[PDB]
């Protein structure tokens, strides 16, 4: 099933982006409807989400700014592999 | 009024474990960031002492160690040494104000010396500063410990309270006190008595000195 | 070896403006944030303002914001800091001291401090010290002959006898600060009440704020 | 008049392609690197913090701009004059995110494809957590043909908890300074433990400042480092378009100076775990057998806990040893996975955990195949061969249950013997032995120059065995009367 996953280190953290990562061999369509999915089952929940990216060519999935209530609810759609919370990096 | 709260002072005998708390808040300790500490010796700038919690840099022996849990942090010195003597600070990163505050600052004592009477010595004015039309009394107080005397002057017998002003002891580069009290007065006065005297009292024992316009 | 020093601190009257710098050596300035650190005399450490290592993070305690201006010039390996409308309040020892910048990732230790820079705000002018004879007494074992040094500012005064010749049994004291806002101390040195009388004595008084030195001889009465 | 860093990549005996940045924005006006250096428009970054951010003060090129330079730097470049386009994934603040970086990742990967098939280094001098997405994009990109090259880290820190540090097929790089020792930033510095692959000047390196198009400025970090590799890899690629990404690090790894970092430096736990190389450009433009050795992961104090080691896809994984610092193990075994053979290695039912540590070789051509047999209770132990004819041995492993105890491999009569066998065009191996009566802590032996160690192992029959491992072409078996068994390989 489905797994989430964030940063060990709590202040790199950035809550409220996600990069959803669908089964591979996912097609570009398919990424496209199911992040559409995700936004018309949160709307109807009462929540505003934003696609700001579908992914396609390295890794299939998209990126999705949205209140973390809603992982329960996304890591539940189909073609799910798992869903990583956004999160900082730094210049060496 | 610091963000990060020491207590103000710590004590103890060459030999003994001393610990020096360090408490903030949920902007700063709370909030994830480390503490650290720096040590400085009386006239001299600070130096880190620890680093990130509990690291020690090259040179820092292993007497000392620190620890973070919550929105507090710990120094700990085991087998206190005379050099530990110096103020120490504790300092971490606050989110709200942006930059990295210090605690207040701690004054860690170094106890168990021998007791140590004061040696006083006191000189009336000089002929060259009675010509300037000034009296100036100046009771020296040196080699004492504990470090806390109290200075009363007399004319002739009777207390002086106006024209004095005393410094707080001071350590001495052989680690005891030494603190002076002057007495200022007009050249009249001065010749108008018999005498003056510079009073000090250490631990319960007064120490006399006086000197005659004669 | 790493190294920071800073300068530029002085008197100032309420009001006026100081330029502070620090120049670093013996290490790679441009791969570390810098920062100013005062301590009023007797007081606890003050941070004062911060500066990442391409000047992408600047910031400020309360106290002076709006006043002070933090900069730095990599290429010269120097950090300065701006002082403006100063205040009594502002008087204090400033320490400059680095820290590795890791861009907000981690906030680490100021590993390396310099010296400091002493930096007096006050309504008063410098003003040099009197100096009287404090003559040793009529009386053979020791005797105590010092010197007088009177009304001075800002500190400090340095003292010494027949020009660093005579060390043993001298003992400079710390100043009082007079409610007249001048300091004032005492120099002793304690001698072979045998030797008054041929060995002449001499102390050496220097206060640098005011350019003044003074000599002056103490003879028995 | 040559920086102590250039000088210090280029060995006794001293010869197209893109390189991708992505980091700051970055002068491309500046003198080191004008008109070899393109601008993408490709930029995605946060915020800066405003209320630390005065943007007439900030220098927002300063990062990248030093580090194209230390690239392509015309004056004190390593790949003087190479071509280099740039992405903005940090702000002006060094700041980024994993999202924008991947976004990053994909549009290379987009350029890759409508562009004239050609090799490209990817640099990514920069650090978060450990990020599963991240790790995967990068090596999504790796199997494309992309050398990636990345920071280390600057925290002192084990480099496996970093992303993209912790990216196996990616070339993770630590900093040493003209001591050819740790860089030290602050209190903390350079990053190290199995994840780091080598490292690299990374103190006082002269590079392009933006403070003016022919200023220049010293800058100390992993990213610096990173830099080094980036550009020496593209003189690689520059001379041998060809090249893949395994090739490419088997060879950074060969031609490396070996043992001049004073381990101390790390803490205890991670010397073994740490490569002891520093990074320098091969004497050559361009026959021979490289191999290098992979740690696993720790595998945890559990009864039944494993730990895997793998090889890159290109690779053949020609033995498989394990190593307890307590010494409680079950020992290894190679297994198929995927059609690819790993190494396993089991853990005692008293142990705190165990390391499988592969050995993993550039072998063309090679068809290789495990043979195990199982427990005898025989004089001569346990015993396997390679039967096939042109099938050489290269390696033995054993594993056993219980917890108290030419081409042929003999193991305890109660452990069941693993042998690795590889059949390839003039594939010659041989064994060496050493053995010390008094074991003071490690017995060793080498390959002699020329061959390739592929196989290290002990004799059987001993109490005090915490387990065996290569170090370069040296058998390592570590006790706590000792045989230390390497078995040393080349093509004729
Ligand atoms: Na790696």
């Amino acid at each position: 099933t489905a797994t989430f996953h964030r940063c060990a280190k709590d202040p790199w953290r950035l809550p409220g982006t996600y990069v959803v990562v669908l089964k591979e061999e996912t097609h570009l369509s398919q990424s496209e409807r199911t992040a559409r999915r995700l936004q018309a089952q949160a709307a109807r929940r009462g929540y505003l989400t934003k696609i700001l990216h579908v992914f396609h060519g390295l890794l299939p999935g998209f990126l999705v700014k949205m209140s973390g209530d809603l992982l329960e609810l996304a890591l539940k759609l189909p073609h799910v592999d798992y869903i990583e919370e956004d999160s900082s990096v730094f210049a060496q | 009024e610091s963000v990060l709260t020491q207590p103000p002072s710590v004590s103890g005998a060459p030999g003994q474990r001393v610990t020096i708390s360090c408490t903030g808040s949920s902007s700063n300790i709370g909030a994830g960031y480390d503490v650290h500490w720096y040590q400085q010796l009386p006239g001299t700038a600070p130096k880190l002492l620890i680093s990130g919690n509990s690291n020690r840099p090259s040179g820092v022996p292993d007497r000392f160690s620190g620890s973070k849990s919550g929105t507090s942090a710990s120094l700990a010195i085991t087998g206190l040494q005379a050099e530990d003597e110096a103020d120490y600070y504790c300092q971490s990163y606050d989110s709200s104000l942006s930059g990295s505050v210090f605690g207040g600052g701690t004054k860690l004592t170094v106890l168990g010396q021998p007791k140590a009477a004061p040696s006083v010595t006191l000189f009336p004015p000089s002929s060259e500063e009675l010509q300037a039309n000034k009296a100036t009394l100046v009771c020296l107080i040196s080699d004492f410990y504990p470090g806390a005397v109290t200075v009363a002057w007399k004319a002739d017998s009777s207390p002086v309270k106006a024209g004095v002003e005393t410094t707080t002891p001071s350590k001495q580069s052989n680690n005891k006190y030494a603190a002076s009290s002057y007495l200022s007065l007009t050249p009249e006065q001065w010749k108008s008595h018999r005498s003056y005297s510079c009073q000090v009292t250490h631990e319960g024992s007064t120490v006399e000195k006086t000197v005659a316009p004669t | 070896e790493v190294q920071l020093v800073e300068s530029g601190g002085g008197l100032v009257k309420p009001g006026g403006s100081l330029r502070l710098s620090c120049a670093a050596s013996g290490f790679t300035f441009s791969s570390y944030s810098m920062n100013w650190v005062r301590q009023a005399p007797g007081k606890g450490l003050e941070w004062v303002s911060s500066i990442s290592s391409s000047s992408s993070y600047i910031s400020y305690a309360d106290s002076v914001k709006g006043r002070f201006t933090i900069s730095r010039d990599n290429a010269k390996n120097s950090l300065y800091l701006q002082m403006n409308s100063l205040r009594a309040e502002d008087t204090a020892v400033y320490f400059c001291a680095r820290d590795y910048d890791f861009w907000s990732a981690y906030y680490d230790a100021f590993d390396v401090w310099g010296q400091g820079t002493m930096v007096t705000v006050s309504s008063a002018s410098t003003k040099g010290p009197s100096v009287f004879p404090l003559a040793p007494s009529s009386k053979g074992g020791t005797a105590a002959l010092g010197c007088l040094v009177k009304d001075y500012f800002p500190e400090p005064v340095t003292v010494s006898w027949n020009s660093g010749a005579l060390t043993s049994g001298v003992h400079t004291f710390p100043a009082v600060l007079q409610s007249s806002g001048l300091y004032s101390l005492s120099s002793v040195v304690t001698v072979p009440s045998s030797s008054l009388g041929t060995q002449t004595y001499i102390c050496n008084v220097n206060h640098k704020p005011s350019n003044t030195k003074v000599d002056k001889k103490v003879e028995p009465k | 008049s040559i920086p102590w860093n250039l000088e210090r990549i280029t060995p006794p005996r001293y010869y197209l392609v893109e390189v991708y940045l992505l980091d700051t924005s970055i002068q491309s006006d500046h003198r080191e690197i004008e008109g070899r250096v393109m601008v993408t428009d490709f930029e995605n970054v946060p915020e800066e913090d405003g209320t630390r951010f005065h943007r007439q003060a900030s220098k927002c090129d300063s990062h990248g701009t030093h580090l194209a330079g230390v690239v392509s730097g015309r004056d004190a470049g390593v790949a003087k004059g190479a071509s280099m386009r740039s992405l903005r994934v940090l702000n002006c603040q060094g700041k980024g995110t994993v999202s924008g970086t991947l976004i990053g990742l994909e549009f290379i990967r987009k350029s890759q494809l409508v562009q004239p098939v050609g090799p490209l280094v990817v640099l990514l001098p920069l650090a978060g957590g450990y990020s599963r997405v991240l790790n995967a994009a990068c090596q999504r990109l790796a199997r494309a043909g992309v050398v990636l090259v990345t920071a280390a880290g600057n925290f002192r820190d084990d480099a496996c908890l970093y992303s993209p540090a912790s990216a196996p097929e990616v070339i993770t790089v630590g900093a040493t300074n003209a001591q050819d020792q740790p860089v030290t930033l602050g209190t903390l510095g350079t990053n190290f433990g199995r994840c780091v692959d080598l490292f690299a000047p990374g103190e006082d390196i002269i590079g392009a400042s933006s403070d003016c198009s022919t200023c220049f400025v010293s800058q100390s970090g992993t990213s610096q480092a990173a830099a080094h590799v980036a550009g020496i890899a593209a003189m690689m690629l520059s001379a041998e378009p060809e090249l893949t990404l395994a090739e490419l690090r088997q060879r950074l790894i060969h031609f490396s100076a070996k043992d001049v970092i004073n381990e101390a430096w790390f803490p205890e736990d991670q010397r073994v775990l740490t490569p002891n190389l520093v990074a320098a450009l091969p004497p050559s433009t361009h026959w021979q057998l490289f191999c290098r050795t992979v740690w696993s992961a720790h595998s945890g104090p559990t009864r039944m806990a494993t730990a895997i080691a793998r090889c890159a896809p290109d690779e053949e994984l020609l033995s498989c040893s394990s190593f307890s610092r307590s010494g409680k193990r079950r020992g290894e075994r190679m297994e198929a996975q995927g059609g690819k053979l790993v190494c396993r290695a089991h853990n005692a039912f008293g142990g705190e955990g165990v390391y499988a540590i592969a050995r993993c070789c550039l072998l063309p051509q090679a068809a290789c195949s495990v043979h195990t047999a199982p427990p005898a209770e025989a004089s001569m132990g346990t015993r396997v061969h390679c039967h096939q004819q042109g099938h050489v041995l290269t390696g033995c492993s054993s594993h056993w249950e219980v917890e108290d105890l030419p081409n042929q491999c003999v193991g305890h009569r109660e452990a069941s013997i693993h042998a690795s066998c590889c059949h390839a065009p003039g594939l010659e191996c041989k064994v060496k032995e050493h053995g010390i009566p008094a074991p003071q802590g490690q017995v060793t032996v080498a390959c002699e120059e020329g061959w390739t160690l592929t196989g290290c192992s002990a004799l059987p029959g001993t109490s005090h065995v915490l387990g065996a491992y290569a170090v370069d072409n040296t058998c390592v078996v570590r006790s706590r009367a000792v045989t230390a068994v390497a078995i040393c390989c080349r093509s004729r």
